[PDB]
C-alpha cells in the first residue's frame, strides 16, 4: 500500500519536464565538442613544446623508503593463511571464531586471517571478486533446524571461475542442538523421505550428500567434511588438518609434482 | 674414447666409429 | 703392437637402417618436448615460482644436451669422419658434458623442493623466485662448464693409417701431458659414472625418498609415482650408456685375438646409449603432461592448436 | 526496462504433466545463462534449473532429478520448464530468473531476495 | 494495491510515449557529416608501480600532477605522475577498499570499501605527517564510490542503494538519497556541482539535486548492472558503461539515449568510463585487460589501451587533459599520454 505508492508520485515529477528534443541536443553536443575541439589534447596532438612526456632528490629519497617498507609490509601478508567462512549468515560463527570483521589467528607458525562477512546484502555479487586468491572457504552450514540460502550460496561459488580453485571446507555446527531439536520432529517433514531414518550420523550425510549433489567434486577441490560442535575440542585441529593440506597441495602444484 | 696407446692399431679404429664422448 | 684380429670391425648397414629413425624421432619430439615447455614457462608469469625456475633450469639443459648429441653422433653413425676442424673436436664434446652437468644437477635442484614444499611448507611459500634459488642456479651452471673443462684441453685429433684407409679421430690422447690430465685419461670412464650417474641417482632418490616418507588421502599417493617412474626412467635410460664405456675398459684385452668383434659390440650399444640416453632429457616434459593439469592446460592451449 | 513474463501455473492433480513458458523482452534473449527458482510455503527462494547459454548444459536439484526438463528457443524468444509425475510438494511460485551477466555461467545472485531479473511467476499449485 | 501497479504501468507507458514523441532523428543522423577523429595512438610514459595486489581504484587532482591508488594491498599511494615519485603511502585499519578520492582542494583524500566507512586522511597537512582524520560511519553496505564536492561535503555511493551526503567537520549525515532499488555502484558531479548521477544495479541510473534531494530524473535503457558512469563535459549528458558490454550517452533536457557503444567482438563487461578534455573521445575500460577509446558523436572505436594482463579496473583522464591513466588488477598503474 505504500511501498510504490512513492514511486508513482517520483514519475509524476519526471512527467511535467520541458524537454529539448534530440534535433537540438545533438547541436548541442556538436557544438560544444567542436568549439572546445581546439583544446583538447587528444583529439588534436599538443604542441611538443607543451607536452613534457632540491626537494625532489630528497623526494627521490622518501620514494625508496616508502618503497622500502611496503617490501617489509608485504612479508606479513605473504606468510599470512587468508580465509573466509559466509555460512549464510546466522550459523554457529561465535564459536569457531572464539575457540568486513576481520579476525586474526596464529598456529604452528602460520598466521591465519579469518574473513567474515555477514553484514553484507544478500545480492554480493559485486564485491566477492575481492576474495579471489583466499586459500579456502570454511562454510560452517549449522543445522538449527538459513539452511536453504546456504545451499543457493554452495551453488554459485563450486561453479564460478573465481574459486574454481579455492579449496571449500564444510562444517556441521551445533550437533548437540541439532540432535536435541531431531530427537522428535524428523528431517523428512521439510525435505522429500529419501532419508529414510530418524539418526545423527545418517543426517549428517543426508544434509552432506545434498551438497554434494551441486559440486563437481573435483580431484583438486573435493570438499572437506567434519562435523562439529560447541563442545567439542577437535574443530580448530580439523580446520588445521585442512588448511595444512591445502598449503602442501599448492606447494606441490607449484612444483609441478602435483 | 680411448684406450692404452695409439700403439694398437684396431682400438684407435673404434674410436673412429664411436660416439664423441 | 698387439697381435692381429681374426677380422674387421664393422657396423651392420641394418641397424643404421633402425636406429637412424629412433634418432630422427627423439630429436624433434624432444625439441617440441622441451621448446613447448620453455614457452610455457616463459609466457605465465604466475607460473614463475621458486621451483619452476629449476624446470626452466632442466628443460634448457636438455635442449643443449639433444642438440649436441643426436647430429654429431647420428653423422658418426653414417659419414664416420670428422671435417669439422680441430677447434671443435675440443668445443662439441666439451658442451655435452656441461649440459649432462645442468640435467643431473637440475634434476637435484628439483628434487630438494619436492621435499622443502612437503617437510618445510611452512617457510617455502615465501618469495617468488627467493635469491637462494637465483644463486643455487649460478653455481649449478657454472660448476657444471668447471667440470668439463679437462675435456676441453685433453681432446684432440692425430693422424692414422688403418687396413691402407688414413684416417682421423677425435679422442682423448693416451700419452696426456701432465699428472692431473694424465689421471684424468685413466679415471674419466669412471668419473662420469661417479660424479653424473651414481650422485644424481643417490641425491634424487634419497630427498624423494623422504618426501614421500613426509606425505605419508589417496591421491598423494599418484604423486609418489610420478617420482617413482621419473627417478626409474633415468637409470633405464643412462645405465646402458655408462655400461658400455664400462664394459670396454674392463672386458677389453688388446692381447686377446678374439677382442675385434668385442669392440664391434660396443658400437651398437655405443650408439643406442646416444638414443635411450637422449630420450631421458626428452622424457620429463611429457611427465609434466600426465600429472600437472596447470601444464597440461598450457600444452593443449599449446600442441592441440 | 528488462520484462520476463511467465504464464501457465495452475493447479494439477500429483502424478501429473505441466509445461509453462517465460516470453522475456528488452534484452537478447540469446547469450543470458537462466534458471527456475521456485519459492515454496515454509521456505525461500530455491534454486532448480540452471538452462546454459548453449542449451545442452543443464543442471538440476537433488530433489528434481529424471522428471523436470529446461529448454530455450531463441526463434520464439522464450524459456522452456516442464514438471512431469510431480509430487504434491512442488507447491511454489515458480519465477523466471535472468543471470546478471551475459556471456558467461556466472549465476551468482539470481535468489537472493530483491532481485532486479525475474519476473512476478506463476502460482503453480497442486491439489489432492 | 491493485490499482497503484496499473497506474504505474499506465504511466511509464505514457512517459516512453513522451519520449517517443521527443525522439524525431537519431544522433546518428545530424552527426553524419561531421569527419571521424580516426584511429588515435596514445602510448603509455609511467608504469607507476609499488602495489602487491589488484588495484580497485584511483583518481587524479585539480593540479593534475598527483595521483590517488587503492589497493587490497592496504596502501593509499599518492604519486606524483611527472616522476613517478611515491609521495604518501598511506595504511588503514581495513585492507579492503574499493575506491578512493582526492579533494578537488588537494588537502584531503577519502578511501572506503567493504566496511562500511569513507575514511578522510589529511594528505599533506602537516609537514611529513598524514593521518586518518574523520570516519563517516553509518552507513550500511559496502561502499563503493566517494566523490568531494567542498573541502567539507563529501557523496558516497553504497551498497545499500542509497547516495548519502555527509559534513565531514560534524561527520554526521546531511541529507539522503533513496530510490534506487539494486546496490549503487558510482557516481559523477556535475561541474557546477548541484546535481550528481548514480548507476546502479538495476539497470537503471537516476539523476540526484544536492540542494533539495530529489531524484528528478530517471534514466533506463540498459540490460544488466551499470558499473561505471562519467559525466559529459558541458554538463547535459553522462555515459553509462555497464556489464551489457556496452556504453550508452544519455542527455538530460531529453530524458532518451542518445547512442549506443557496441561492437560484436567486445563479449565482457565494462567496470570504468571517462571523457576527454572536448568530450568528443570516450574512454571505457572492460574485463578483458582492454581499454579502447570511443568516438561519443560516431560510435565508433578510435584505438585500444592494453597495458595489462588482468582486468583493467579504473581510469581517469586529467582536469587539463593532457594525460590519461589506467589501473588494472595486474597491480600496476599506467599513465599514458
Amino acid at each position: 500500500i505504500a511501498q510504490a505508492r512513492k514511486l508513482v508520485e517520483q514519475l509524476k515529477m519526471e512527467a511535467n519536464i520541458d524537454r529539448i528534443k534530440v534535433s537540438k541536443a545533438a547541436a548541442d553536443l556538436m557544438a560544444y565538442c567542436e568549439a572546445h575541439a581546439k583544446e583538447d589534447p587528444l583529439l588534436t596532438p599538443v604542441p611538443a613544446s607543451e607536452n613534457p612526456f632540491a626537494e625532489d632528490k630528497a623526494a627521490v629519497e622518501r620514494s625508496k623508503m616508502i618503497d622500502r617498507n611496503l617490501r617489509e609490509d608485504g612479508e606479513k601478508a605473504a606468510r599470512t593463511v587468508k580465509l573466509l567462512l559466509l555460512g549464510a549468515g546466522e550459523s554457529g560463527k561465535s564459536t569457531i571464531v572464539k575457540q568486513i570483521i576481520e579476525t586474526q589467528f596464529s598456529f604452528k607458525d602460520l598466521n591465519f586471517r579469518m574473513f567474515d562477512v555477514g553484514g553484507q546484502r544478500d545480492e554480493r555479487r559485486k564485491w566477492i571478486h575481492c576474495f579471489e586468491g583466499v586459500t579456502a572457504i570454511i562454510f560452517c552450514v549449522a543445522l538449527s533446524d538459513r539452511m536453504q540460502e546456504s545451499m543457493n550460496l554452495f551453488k554459485s561459488i563450486c561453479n564460478n571461475k573465481w574459486f574454481t580453485d579455492t579449496s571449500i571446507i564444510l562444517f556441521l555446527n551445533k550437533k548437540d542442538l541439532f540432535e536435541e531439536k531431531i530427537k522428535k520432529s524428523p528431517l523428512t517433514d521439510y525435505y522429500p523421505e529419501y532419508a529414510g531414518s530418524n539418526t545423527y550420523e545418517e543426517a549428517g550425510n543426508y544434509i552432506k550428500v545434498q551438497f554434494l549433489e551441486l559440486n563437481m567434486a573435483s580431484d583438486v577441490k573435493e570438499i572437506y567434511s567434519h562435523m562439529t560442535c560447541a563442545t567439542d575440542t577437535q574443530n580448530v585441529k580439523f580446520v588445521f588438518d585442512a588448511v595444512t593440506d591445502i598449503i602442501i597441495k599448492e606447494n606441490l602444484k607449484d612444483c609441478g609434482l602435483f | 674414447c680411448s684406450c692404452s696407446s695409439l700403439m694398437d692399431k684396431e682400438c684407435v679404429y673404434f674410436c673412429h666409429l664411436d660416439i664423441i664422448w | 703392437s698387439p697381435p692381429p684380429c681374426q677380422g674387421p670391425i664393422e657396423i651392420k648397414e641394418t641397424f643404421k637402417y633402425i636406429n637412424t629413425v629412433v634418432s630422427c624421432l627423439v630429436f624433434v619430439l624432444g625439441i617440441i618436448g622441451n621448446s613447448t615447455l620453455l614457452r610455457i614457462i616463459y609466457k605465465n608469469k604466475c607460473m614463475r615460482n621458486g621451483p619452476n625456475i629449476l624446470i626452466a633450469s632442466l628443460a634448457l639443459g636438455d635442449l643443449l644436451h639433444i642438440v649436441i648429441d643426436i647430429p654429431i653422433n647420428v653423422y658418426k653413425l653414417l659419414a664416420e669422419d670428422w671435417p669439422f676442424g680441430a677447434e671443435m673436436c675440443k668445443l662439441v664434446p666439451f658442451i655435452q658434458k656441461a649440459s649432462v652437468g645442468i640435467t643431473v644437477l637440475s634434476l637435484c635442484a628439483l628434487s630438494i623442493d619436492r621435499y622443502r614444499a612437503v617437510a618445510s611448507w611452512s617457510r617455502i611459500k615465501g618469495i617468488g623466485v627467493p635469491k637462494w634459488t637465483a644463486v643455487e642456479i649460478v653455481l649449478i651452471w657454472v660448476v657444471s662448464v668447471v667440470l668439463a673443462v679437462p675435456e676441453a684441453i685433453g681432446f684432440d685429433i692425430i693422424t692414422m693409417d688403418y687396413k691402407g684407409s688414413y684416417l682421423r679421430i677425435c679422442l682423448l690422447h693416451p700419452v696426456q701431458k701432465t699428472a692431473f690430465m694424465q689421471f684424468y685419461k685413466t679415471a674419466k670412464d669412471w668419473w662420469l659414472f661417479s660424479f653424473y650417474f651414481c650422485l644424481p641417482l643417490a641425491i634424487t632418490a634419497f630427498f624423494y625418498t623422504l618426501m614421500t616418507c613426509e606425505m605419508l588421502l589417496k591421491q598423494r599417493r599418484e604423486v609418489a609415482k610420478t617420482v617413482f617412474c621419473l627417478v626409474l626412467v633415468f637409470a633405464l635410460c643412462w645405465l646402458p650408456l655408462h655400461l658400455s664405456r664400462i664394459l670396454k675398459l674392463t672386458l677389453y684385452n688388446q692381447n686377446d685375438p678374439n677382442r675385434c668383434e668385442l669392440l664391434s659390440f660396443l658400437l651398437v650399444l655405443d650408439y643406442i646409449g646416444i638414443n635411450m640416453a637422449s630420450l631421458n632429457s626428452c622424457i620429463n616434459p611429457i611427465a609434466l603432461y600426465l600429472v600437472s593439469k596447470r601444464f597440461k592446460n598450457c600444452f593443449k592451449s599449446c600442441l592441440c592448436c | 526496462q528488462v520484462q520476463l513474463q511467465e504464464s501457465g501455473g495452475g493447479l494439477v492433480q500429483p502424478g501429473g504433466s505441466l509445461r509453462l513458458s517465460c516470453a522475456a523482452s528488452g534484452f537478447t534473449f540469446s547469450n543470458y545463462k537462466m534458471n527456475w527458482v521456485r519459492q515454496a510455503p515454509g521456505k525461500g527462494l530455491q534454486w532448480v534449473s540452471d538452462i546454459s547459454q548453449s542449451g545442452a548444459s543443464i543442471s538440476y536439484t537433488g530433489s528434481v532429478k529424471g522428471r523436470f526438463t529446461i529448454s530455450r528457443d531463441d526463434a520464439k524468444n522464450t524459456l522452456y520448464l516442464q514438471m512431469n509425475s510431480l509430487k504434491p510438494a512442488d507447491t511454489a511460485v515458480y519465477y523466471c530468473a535472468r543471470c546478471p551477466a551475459p556471456f558467461t555461467r556466472d549465476c551468482f545472485d539470481v535468489t537472493s531476495t530483491a532481485y532486479a531479473y525475474r519476473g512476478q511467476g506463476t502460482q503453480v499449485t497442486v491439489s489432492s | 494495491l491493485d490499482q497503484l501497479r496499473q497506474e504505474a504501468e499506465q504511466l511509464k507507458n505514457q512517459i516512453r510515449d513522451a519520449r517517443k514523441a521527443c525522439a524525431d532523428a537519431t544522433l546518428s543522423q545530424i552527426t553524419n557529416n561531421i569527419d571521424p577523429v580516426g584511429r588515435i595512438q596514445m602510448r603509455t610514459r609511467r608504469t607507476l608501480r609499488g602495489h602487491l595486489a589488484k588495484i580497485y581504484a584511483m583518481h587524479w587532482g585539480t593540479d593534475s600532477r598527483l595521483l590517488v591508488s587503492a589497493s587490497q594491498d592496504g596502501k593509499l599511494i599518492i604519486w606524483d605522475s611527472y616522476t613517478t615519485n611515491k609521495v604518501h603511502a598511506i595504511p588503514l585499519r581495513s585492507s579492503w577498499v574499493m575506491t578512493c578520492a582526492y579533494a578537488p582542494s588537494g588537502n584531503y583524500v577519502a578511501c572506503g570499501g567493504l566496511d562500511n566507512i569513507c575514511s578522510i586522511y589529511n594528505l599533506k597537512t602537516r609537514e611529513g605527517n598524514v593521518r586518518v582524520s574523520r570516519e563517516l560511519a553509518g552507513h550500511t553496505g559496502y561502499l563503493s564510490c566517494c566523490r568531494f564536492l567542498d573541502d567539507n561535503q563529501i557523496v558516497t555511493s553504497s551498497g545499500d542503494t542509497t547516495c548519502a551526503l555527509w559534513d565531514i567537520e560534524t561527520g554526521q549525515q546531511t541529507t539522503t538519497f533513496t530510490g534506487h532499488t539494486g546496490d549503487v555502484m558510482s557516481l559523477s558531479l556535475a561541474p557546477d556541482t548541484r546535481l550528481f548521477v548514480s548507476g546502479a544495479c538495476d539497470a537503471s541510473a537516476k539523476l540526484w539535486d544536492v540542494r533539495e534531494g530529489m531524484c528528478r530524473q530517471t534514466f533506463t535503457g540498459h540490460e544488466s548492472d551499470i558499473n561505471a558512469i562519467c559525466f559529459f563535459p558541458n554538463g547535459n549528458a553522462f555515459a553509462t558503461g555497464s556489464d551489457d558490454a556496452t556504453c550508452r550517452l544519455f542527455d538530460l533536457r531529453a530524458d532518451q539515449e542518445l547512442m549506443t557503444y557496441s561492437h560484436d567482438n567486445i563479449i565482457c563487461g565494462i567496470t570504468s568510463v571517462s571523457f576527454s578534455k572536448s568530450g568528443r573521445l570516450l574512454l571505457a575500460g572492460y574485463d578483458d585487460f582492454n581499454c579502447n577509446v570511443w568516438d561519443a558523436l560516431k560510435a565508433d572505436r578510435a584505438g585500444v589501451l592494453a597495458g595489462h594482463d588482468n582486468r583493467v579496473s579504473c581510469l581517469g583522464v586529467t582536469d587539463d587533459g593532457m594525460a590519461v591513466a589506467t589501473g588494472s588488477w595486474d597491480s600496476f598503474l599506467k599513465i599514458w599520454n
